RNA sequence: GUAAAUUUAACUGUUAGUCCAAAGAGGAACAGCUCUUUGGACACUAGGAAAAAACCUUGUAGAGAGAGUAAAAAAUUUAACA
């Protein structure tokens, strides 16, 4: 008995991706509380080395590790040598896990911790403008002023 | 004391990858026996 | 940074891709279903305020 | 220290028979060497990941442009596995 | 990974051996894909000054396929520049000739248009039957997926499928065909 | 024949046959009124 | 039974959402090449073994097509260049990791 | 809603003009033609329409190895008649 809307097996009755059945929610639901206990417990143990992040910074996006240098195209009021913490914290990862954040990560759950080492111009960039038959000629010489930091650790905490 | 100049790629580190570099065997599966494609055998 | 985990980190790519596919899945059943299903685990949004 | 590799600052002659000796005095079956992956073979770029087995589970994979030398890498990859100097250990805390 | 420098970087840059099939299969296709190889497009680590090309093999080129009228339609124009060399030939007449020139021109067209499409284009290798040279067959890795599907023409149909398919009229009685 | 745009039957023994990707009047018993359209 | 990607190239990925559901939690450990997925590894009487020292000259022709033949290139790699070219390359690079 | 306008003082330079849309005039209801009027753009930047003055998008200036966009890719296949 042909149920009111079969169709039959054609080249295009039916659509070429495959049909994808969704987990249900509440076995998902259990199955994330025990992956997240799984990654917890190796947090806690520690089975993990040389994490690294993505930390959002001075409007760009950096993917820092530990012992690592990074060019700040501007200055941070900052002393050199100086030990501050980086906070927005878009993604922290190692080998076998990863946290994402949504969009940003917790503090209690990561730090980053970076240090001002140098703080420095760029070298001189060239403005010349130049427009023909108009006599039109312009030049300029700006220096950026720059701040390296350091990124000495990516420490991560068990919160999940 | 570093030389006022041209830096390029504005970060550096020496330890870039920690899940393996990408080479094109990664994300590429194996075959039973490690068959080439059309081997005989 | 997606080009630069792409290139060094192939497994955090490969989750992102795995992720991404996933909120694909859930968007083509909350599409197809029209209804007031679940919204779906991914398919949640962390309001601000 | 920071951001050398082992065997650049240690160098050594017989990865093979290091690590021979090590999975002997840790009672390990001796590894064999088998041919992963392949590409090319008969050009003059070949490629070769071998993989080395112990009790037929893998303890390291090496790239080559020749057997032998794949093979060594692979002998070098897992002493650094077996030593704890991989490449995404812990970093030193200061 | 915990390779050395020097194999850590012949791993990541060294070369494939892709292979594909014609066998009905439509040249544009075969072409886009293998163009996407030959430039290296599908390596996350690409750049074009890093020569990170891979080797093509297609076989099969003799059986290709063209959607629509192509066959007659399409022109293949090229001038020997001697007064009179400009020479015209339709797609069926240059395959007759070249078994492997319409896959090639194809390729050739969408390769950038810069110099390293000839090192590309030697990197290509074309064969129009099934026969591959032996060196090149123990340096294949990965057939690829056709793109095309092989519509399944009506004798192969099984049993099974012809009568699961229900029938959708009833004929006359009296009527000849 | 003749070369026309619009072809128009003469006879009752013309007729139009589609034949080379083109329309054509055909007249057995009255051969001037073959017309091939263009 | 649902997986968002094949699960046998690079790793085991599981997704996971905590339970406020602020962070996604991807465990993803490595997947490693079985053994029966490998392949085995590949293997005057009088006189001495004289080492067979030949090393033919070719022109510049021969030997610039047999090297395209070796490394899929064209002969445009392998034709030498000017000095002008020669003393603007810097033989001194600057280096990173 | 906004912040400019008039007057006073002192002068230069521009006063050989192009296309597009619209209302017209002359010519052939020709012209990359000529003549007025209203309005754009060009004679200043950038992106698009293949190249590109005049069409479309967009203007106020720098550094960035960040991001959201604007305009932005032509579709068509036709004749049986008792
Ligand atoms: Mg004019
Ligand atoms: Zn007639």
């Amino acid at each position: 008995s042909y149920l009111p809307g079969y169709v039959p097996k054609t080249s295009l009755s039916s659509p070429p991706w495959p049909e994808v059945v969704l987990p249900d929610p509440v076995e998902e639901t259990r199955h994330h509380a025990e992956v997240v206990k799984k990654v917890n417990e190796m947090i806690v143990t520690g089975q993990y080395g040389r994490l690294f992040a993505v930390v959002h910074f001075a409007s760009r996006q950096w993917k820092v590790t530990s012992e690592d240098l990074i060019l700040i195209g501007n200055e941070l009021d900052l002393a050199c040598g100086e030990r501050i913490r980086l906070e927005k914290v878009l993604l922290v990862g190692a080998d076998n896990f990863t946290l994402l954040g949504k969009p940003l990560l917790g503090k209690d759950l990561v730090r980053v911790e970076a240090t001002v080492i140098e703080k420095t111009e760029s070298w001189p960039r060239i403005i010349m403008r130049f427009r023909k038959r108009k006599n039109f000629k312009k030049k300029r010489i700006v220096t950026t002023p720059q701040t390296v930091l350091r990124i000495n650790s990516i420490e991560i905490a068990p919160c999940l | 004391g570093l030389d006022v100049i041209r830096i390029r790629k504005p970060f550096h580190t020496d330890n870039p990858s920690i899940q393996g570099q990408w080479h094109p065997f990664t994300n590429k599966p194996t075959t039973f026996r490690g068959l080439r494609p059309r081997e005989v055998q | 940074v997606l080009a630069d985990l792409a290139i060094y980190e192939p497994k955090t790519f490969k989750s992102l891709a795995a992720l991404a596919s996933r909120r694909r899945h859930e968007g083509f059943a909350a599409a197809l279903g029209d209804g007031k299903e679940p919204e779906g685990i991914f398919s949640r949004v962390v309001q601000y305020h | 220290m920071t951001g050398k590799e082992l065997f650049e600052m240690w160098k050594i002659i017989n990865p093979m028979g290091l690590l021979v000796e090590e999975l002997k005095k840790r009672n390990v079956s001796a590894p064999e060497s088998r041919l992963t992956r392949q590409s090319g073979g008969t050009t003059a770029l070949p490629l070769y990941f071998v993989g080395l087995y112990c009790d037929k589970k893998l303890i390291a994979e090496g790239p080559g442009e020749t057997v032998l030398v794949a093979e060594e890498e692979a002998a070098r990859v897992a002493l650094r596995k077996l030593y704890g100097f991989t490449e995404n250990r812990r970093p030193w805390n200061y | 990974s915990s390779f050395s420098r020097a194999p850590q970087q012949w791993a990541t840059f060294a070369r494939i051996w892709y292979l594909l099939d014609g066998k009905m299969q439509p040249p544009g296709k075969l072409a886009a894909m293998a163009s996407i190889r030959l430039q290296g497009l599908h390596k996350p680590v690409y750049h074009a000054l890093s020569d990170c090309g891979d080797h093509v093999v297609i076989m099969n080129t003799r059986h290709i396929a063209f959607s629509g009228n192509k066959w007659e339609q399409k022109v293949y124009s090229s001038h020997t520049g001697y007064p009179g060399g400009f020479r015209q030939v339709t797609a069926a007449q240059l395959h007759l000739r070249d078994p492997v020139a319409i896959v090639k021109l194809a390729i050739y067209g969408m390769l950038p248009k810069n110099l390293h499409r000839r090192t590309m284009m030697e990197r290509l290798h074309l064969f129009p039957d099934e026969y591959i040279p032996e060196d090149i067959l123990k340096n294949l890795v990965e057939e690829l997926p056709q793109p095309r599907k092989i519509p399944k023409r009506l004798d192969e149909y099984t049993q099974e499928e012809i009568d699961a398919f229900p029938r959708l009229w009833t004929p006359p009685e009296d009527y000849r065909l | 024949f003749k070369n026309k745009t619009v072809l128009k039957k003469r006879c009752k023994d013309c007729y139009l046959v589609k034949r080379r990707g083109r329309w054509y009047v055909y007249c057995k018993t009255h051969p001037r009124h073959k017309q091939r359209q263009m | 039974t649902y997986s968002p990607l094949p699960d046998d190239y690079n790793c085991n990925v599981e997704l996971a959402l905590t339970s406020d559901g602020r962070t996604i939690v991807c465990y993803h450990p490595s997947v490693d090449i079985p053994y029966e997925h490998t392949k085995p590894i590949p293997r005057d009487q009088v006189l001495k073994t004289r080492l067979e020292e030949k090393v033919e000259h070719l022109e510049e022709g021969p030997m610039i097509e047999q090297l395209s033949k070796m490394f899929f290139t064209t002969k445009h790699r392998w034709y030498p260049h000017g000095r002008y070219h020669r003393c603007r390359k810097n033989l001194n690079p600057p280096k990173d990791r």
